[PDB]
């Protein structure tokens, strides 16, 4: 049926990479592609085929692995929060920005739009830490800003009238869940020149964008825990648009929410006694 | 109910998985999408932008400056300027640039590279320089004449500033590994080798800066690809970020 | 897509109500590289001097 | 026939240069006017023409032997000057893009390579959050402290991603870049957020044909481009 | 049996599922539905209508009084009637409304608003009242001089007793935040002002009430959204209901 | 084929917010939409475009969070019975009063049609209330007024031969099943001015419509539990039909069966010292 | 071309006022016999016409100082009133609607607001559950404690949701409702149910150009509308 | 809906029999504003002064 | 496999359950059905007497 056409997109990753063309030497006055000028702001226009004599190749590699959507499109560990037995309760704060990898792989670009795909993990352990046979429910309750914040296991704010809740048990099949794009702005930013606030000029405020910022995943178990319960929460990022590429982060990443860095030795690569031998 | 038969796999959780899943907000609705410039739809165009190679990476030399590998006004023939291992893994000059950090997220690597140099010496000063690539088997070419045997172009400092050496792809297998992992022994996918010579001098009127710099920069072709990501070696963290 | 070559070929079946259920998007999509490498008001050909 | 001399007439002002490269359009976009499409602002913007679109010199620059550089965050920049200014202090929101050009002559006797980059969301830090004289410097700009990193924790060396120059001495004596709008939103407030940093770094030090060192500056002077502002309500000049 | 991969997700129970599941009364026949009067569609409509501010929320106002402001005779030019932050989340006036009792169960929203303001004096009372609406980046406006810089209605009393102020959707994004949410610097959303100002004065015969009052009403334009439902702060338990 | 054609409906969310028409400047006497009469009960018809010079606005936001499907059609918890392990039985009378986020809702609309997807969640603790191991069947029966009610765990009325039952496993998924609009009115009524009974005016039959009442859920497990279940009872409102808004719940609720506030302090927002300043 | 001065003619009766606001007409529906479709009582129904569907004035009420409101159930306030009260009273159920008109004049020497709410459905409550006396006062009616609250823990300032005018005394000295029957079932019980009650609640208090405060009544005109009666028996009065 | 931009487009397919097992509705309904914003018998057009 | 999420109310069993079940003996031919009279489809048909 054409209804359920509509919930097929055929789509295609067959774009290839760039071929060659024979080419025969030169001697001429005419043409001179390997001359250049950096000082323009453009990349040197010379190719192969103008610099050496060159077979023909017939392009047969993809270029699929590093589109934008291949490059994210996979599950990432994005927060690690632990429920201790003595309040049964815990939370985490919703931002890419705790764990590096995925947040350096972001730092490639300034502005995306994306959807999410959440996928938790929970494990029960013991205080040493072991892991132990724990079979319970918890709850991951969306808290979005504004939205009170249970302060207890029991409280009446899991009821979830109006937050959406995902239930599912510790040692049964991991929760998964996705999202739309949700900012406010008509993209995400993975840098921010600018002030949180108007009227303040606090550093702390510094490079804070809070449309970013959608609030609160909370945890408890439905009854007290036995033991502590480790979640893991993965994102992986899908339908993903991509803006102004940057240079990417290179110091190692210190602060949650700004971009401090060590900078003690100006270097990435390292060093050599000598730059004409190895 | 439908019969049906569960098999193995069931219930994993594979973080590169392409499957449709329940949305938590199923009745949202996105604010629209804006014009923005610079979109960017596939890293290979960020690849193809040149980049500048930490190439004067001398211990000793921090900052800006290494950046600007030394030429100077020489007082013997044929002196070399430069060398460097063709590779896009490990640790050399390379892995820093705009290619060589996208080398870091991906294992493999096929195509053409270009090396694009720029003189800054001041408008007076003159020079010939001779940029070698010489394919793998051996070592670095030891004098400009064994270097200039291989791919090489030579270059005269004038009006346009700048030249480039394409690295075309020379290769027994349409695919090279990008690390050089010993105990897998990735160094079978060994590169090849970039020189740079004097191919005449530098040569400056009397009282002018008897040193000046190259300032190399580094592309990728567009018949170059990446394959299998892999993780960043040095993008670290000992705890959760706070 | 039972193989063509570096041709991959899926039809993403989406079984939820809202798109961003959807699985990922495989489609390659145009790629303009020279907004990045010539972002220049004049063109330069190849085979021409860059200055002057 | 020759990108090496340009002239830019915007307004009541015009520039020239005998040595240009040539004019870099950041990301081949030009500056536009927002769409009826893409706004979300419901009143009518007021568009002042040519008492804002027009280029504005800043104060010059010594470029000495030591310099790590020198930064500009815009609008900020100009935000106390001229109509630019005052468009910008008595809205709560503003759009545009920039025209941006570069000035450093020497001689044919000098050698030096500054790097221009124009750097959209350049959002700054050292082994500390920055203050904002840092953050926000206005008219005279700041210094950089980490030159290498970019003064983020990034790469110079891979700073050519970004929209750029070169004045190589040997070479040229002026930089041009037009800079679109760029912003996640469609507009945005000007005394709040910068959505451009004008960044020069020398690369290779200047260096003279003898050892006494004559004055060389360095001039910035910028251009609004396409400018819209919304949400009028008395002049308010910064975030503090 | 048809073979199958249960994946993750697997028997969990999201409070937004929206799935197909067994009746428990398969045969079950409702009753028709009836007309009745007043059917509602989308809580948008009700959003439309004008509501009372519960504006005069002085402290020691109790009651029916805190929805009239007061309105004086002035023995001074220029004076301020009202100020109010523009916030749709919060504890203040708009709060309690219809449009801010609805904005309690959403994070997010955007369009316009409008404010009418019903004067409730004598017939012989005159006066002319400037309402203004300060879009953000600055404090409440601090005279009538500079209040009447930003958008604004002129009020004369007369026969048509109410007057509209329109704020309009003046934003940089095409949604904001809700909530004032410190701790995530939701004041990044800051709306801007409303403040009300004698434009001459009220003027009263000898021996007239000397005093009366605005009753300030709030509503949503058709251009206004709410975005993420979200729970409501007030509407609280500490026990099962009995 | 058609037929499964019968089993599909195609509906659709695409209803935009009202865009914004360019104005201009305006200096007449002719046209003043300024000027209102809240007298006659009508809101202001002045718009955007009247009151100001306006650009042109292209509509790009939906309106389908607010519909009221969307609003009422999530999950909400309405009952917590606990099975005690001295009689292994329990039961909840079935109404949306004893938690108030779904109550307050609903208390937007006097009259509602809607099918529930009801949702139970079981978990086993000890007597100090610590998630605990129980595996047992349970059974959820639907005893409609009139239906004898079981009075122990091995009563013979859980045969269940008319009474409809659930069962379901503890540690098990949840149990979960559809309704439909069960009232013997054509609408739900969430207030009631009147009188359960005639010949009886008792105040604790004023507001109370019996044919709110559809009865009870009875539980046991169907051997003797050996520690106590919580049954957590979850319901989704859904095809729902609403009419006649009123002004929503301010006080706290305090009572199931009425509307009873305590009304101490007449005030709903926050004050301030001086309307002049914030 | 005037929207202030109204004529209401229904059987023997006739109301006019020369300062009306307009006509409220709840929810844009007029009133409306039962069809076919939706009924289900089965026996033909009684539709008295002209002698129950009338104007039917109510004693009028004293604006005070102090006073907090007033309000009235229907139909029980008409319940032992003419031929509409004894159809109510011999039929076991009722369906109708309401033609509503409260009058309060004063001078140009007077200022206060009445708000007039017809609230549907308008259970009461405060710290206690009501006895009959406040469910069903009658034709006297019944006096807010709560005005704050609207008697059920809900806001006045939200009330205006529900079918409203004002009585601003600088404007108008009438509102005029017409409401429609509102259930959620075709017919029901005159004693055992208010479809809708009539609420008068002061906002602004009444102010007078002196400090003699003569007297200002209050009074409320009922017309029922498009009634009809099923059920019929021996006549009941009230649900005691 | 694999995306046009606010237009959530679902097939709600049912697999029980009652149709009260059937997902949420996602259709946009009519909004009929004006029974609640204008509940007057005489139309008032915006430009016109309200009272007489 | 085909990928599937099994939801909420997976192996429970429901009394008004509407759903076909696998039969024990699927080869087997029951007797025909013979007239017998007074046959009663619906239980209002007695109501009526
Ligand atoms: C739990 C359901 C609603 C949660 C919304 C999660 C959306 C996350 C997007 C994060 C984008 C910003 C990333 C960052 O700030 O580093
Ligand atoms: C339950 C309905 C069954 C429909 C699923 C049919 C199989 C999925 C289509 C996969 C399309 C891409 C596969 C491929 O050719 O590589
Ligand atoms: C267990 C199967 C039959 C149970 C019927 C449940 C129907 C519940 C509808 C409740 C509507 C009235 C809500 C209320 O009175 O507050
Ligand atoms: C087992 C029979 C398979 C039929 C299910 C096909 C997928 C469900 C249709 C979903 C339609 C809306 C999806 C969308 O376009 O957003």
């Amino acid at each position: 049926g054409k209804m359920l056409k509509d919930a097929i997109d055929k789509q295609v990753a067959g774009a290839l990479v760039a071929g060659t063309t024979t080419s025969t030497h030169s001697v001429a006055t005419d043409s001179t592609p390997a001359l250049q000028a950096a000082e323009t702001g453009a990349t040197s226009t010379a190719r192969d085929e103008s610099m050496i004599e060159t077979r023909t190749i017939v392009p047969t590699h993809g270029i699929h692995e590093t589109s934008v959507e291949s490059f994210f499109g996979r599950s990432s560990l994005v927060g690690m929060p632990l429920l201790a037995t003595g309040t049964s309760i815990t939370h985490w704060r919703i931002d890419f920005r705790e764990f590096v990898q995925l947040r350096a792989k972001m730092s490639w670009f300034t502005y995306m739009r994306f959807d999410v795909e959440f996928t938790i993990i929970a494990t029960s352990s013991t205080g040493q830490n072991v892991t132990t046979e724990q079979h319970t429910t918890y709850q991951v309750m969306y808290v979005p800003p504004g939205a009170p914040v249970p302060s207890n296991q029991d409280s009446f704010q899991w009821q979830s009238g109006c937050n959406p809740s995902v239930f599912a048990d510790t040692d049964g099949p991991p929760a998964q869940f996705s999202v739309p794009f949700m900012s406010s702005a008509n993209a995400y930013s993975t840098v921010y020149d600018g002030y949180a606030r108007f009227m303040d000029t606090d550093p702390d405020r510094y490079g804070i964008l809070p449309s970013n910022f959608l609030g609160f995943m909370y945890f408890r178990t439905l009854e007290d825990a036995a033991h502590q319960v480790r979640f893991r929460i993965y994102a992986k990022i899908k339908h993903t648009s991509c803006w102004i590429p940057r240079a990417p982060r290179q110091a190692p990443y210190k602060k949650r929410y700004n971009l401090v860095f060590s900078g003690d030795s100006d270097r990435i690569c390292s060093n050599r006694a000598s730059l004409t031998s190895y | 109910g439908l019969p049906t038969k569960p098999g193995p796999g069931s219930y994993q959780f594979m973080t590169t998985d392409e499957d449709c899943s329940p949305c938590i907000l199923p009745d949202f609705q996105p604010t629209p999408e804006i014009f923005i410039p610079g979109k960017v739809n596939n890293l290979l165009e960020i690849a193809q932008v040149e980049s500048i190679l930490e190439a004067n990476n001398r211990e000793g030399v921090e900052g800006v400056e290494r950046y600007v590998i030394p030429v100077s006004v020489q007082d013997a023939l044929d002196a070399q300027i430069y060398a460097l291992r063709l590779e896009l893994g490990g640790s050399g000059p390379l892995s820093s640039s705009l290619l060589g950090t996208l080398a870091k997220h991906y294992t493999q690597w096929s195509g053409s590279v270009e090396i694009t140099c720029m003189f800054t010496g001041t408008f007076m000063t003159t020079g010939k320089v001779l940029l070698a690539y010489t394919p793998p088997g051996g070592d670095m070419p030891r004098n400009r004449e064994e270097a200039m045997l291989g791919t090489h172009v030579i270059w005269d400092f004038g009006l346009q500033s700048s030249i480039t050496l394409v690295i075309p792809w020379i290769s027994a297998s349409h695919f090279r590994g990008v690390s050089n992992d010993d105990v897998l022994n990735y160094q079978y996918y060994a590169a090849g080798h970039v020189t740079i010579w004097y191919q005449t001098n530098m040569v400056i009127p009397p009282g002018f800066p008897n040193t000046a710099g190259i300032i190399m920069m580094i592309a990728a072709q567009p018949n170059f690809s990446f394959r299998i990501q892999k993780d960043r070696e040095d993008m670290t963290q000992t705890a959760i970020l706070q | 897509g039972a193989q063509g070559g570096s041709t991959i070929n899926y039809n993403n079946i989406n079984y939820y109500s809202h798109a961003a259920s959807a699985a990922q998007n495989k489609q390659d999509f145009t790629q303009d590289p020279s907004k990045f490498t010539q972002p220049i008001a004049d063109v330069i050909k190849e085979t021409a001097v860059p200055l002057k | 026939y020759s990108d090496r001399v340009a002239q830019l007439t915007l307004g009541n002002s015009t520039i020239t240069t005998q040595e240009a490269a040539n004019i870099c359009v950041a990301y081949g976009c030009w500056p536009a006017k927002l769409s009826d499409t893409d706004a979300t602002s419901v009143d009518k913007p007021t568009e002042p023409g040519v008492s804002a679109d027009r280029f504005y010199t800043l104060r010059s620059k010594p470029w000495q032997a030591d310099s790590k550089g020198w930064y500009w965050k815009l609008p900020d920049a100009l935000n106390n000057t001229g109509m630019f200014g005052q468009n910008a202090q008595f809205h709560y929101i503003y759009r545009g893009g920039w025209a941006v050009h570069v000035q450093c002559n020497a001689t044919k006797f000098h050698q030096g390579t500054l790097l221009v980059l124009a750097i959209p969301e350049h959002q700054i830090a050292t082994q500390e959050q920055p203050a904002f004289d840092r953050t926000m410097p206005g008219s005279e700009g700041g210094t950089f402290q980490e030159p290498f990193w970019l003064e983020d924790g990034t790469s110079l060396g891979n700073s050519l991603i970004y929209p750029h120059q070169w004045i190589n001495l040997r070479t040229n004596n002026s930089a041009t870049l037009i800079l679109p709008y760029v912003n996640a939103i469609p507009m945005d407030s000007a005394i709040r957020h910068s959505n451009w940093t004008l960044a020069i770094i020398p690369v290779a030090p200047l260096k003279y044909a003898a050892e006494t060192t004559p004055l060389v500056p360095i001039t910035v002077t910028i251009a609004p481009m396409e400018t819209e502002y919304n949400g009028l309500r008395r002049a308010i000049a910064s975030n503090q």
